[PDB]
């Protein structure tokens, strides 16, 4: 909602265009990973005991 | 010749020479060991696949 100086003089009249504006959400990935080896697979289950 | 040879011998005739004779018989046996008490050491360990 900005702001008039409405104005003296004939000068034609100011105009509130109270407008609304959007904007648009981006889309992001941030990807991470980590190994594991081949051993630690019967392991951390319950297999080679 | 070993041609006249092969010819001499099929006829039976006894060609100025001789042999000999290597072969080998072979024969399953049943063996018998005796031990002393404290000999072998034969560790163990441990079980998974």
């Amino acid at each position: 909602h900005q702001p008039l100086i409405a104005r003296d003089g004939p000068h034609p009249v100011e105009q509130p265009v109270h407008n609304y504006m959007t904007k648009v959400i981006d889309r992001r990935a941030l990807n991470a990973a980590f190994s594991l080896a081949t051993e630690a697979i019967a392991l951390l289950t319950g297999e080679a005991l | 010749s070993p041609v006249a040879l092969y010819h001499q011998l099929k006829t039976g005739l006894h060609p100025g020479f001789g042999f000999t004779v290597v072969r080998q018989d072979r024969f399953v046996t049943e063996n018998v060991l005796f031990s002393e008490r404290a000999s072998e050491a034969y560790f163990l360990g441990q079980l998974q696949v």
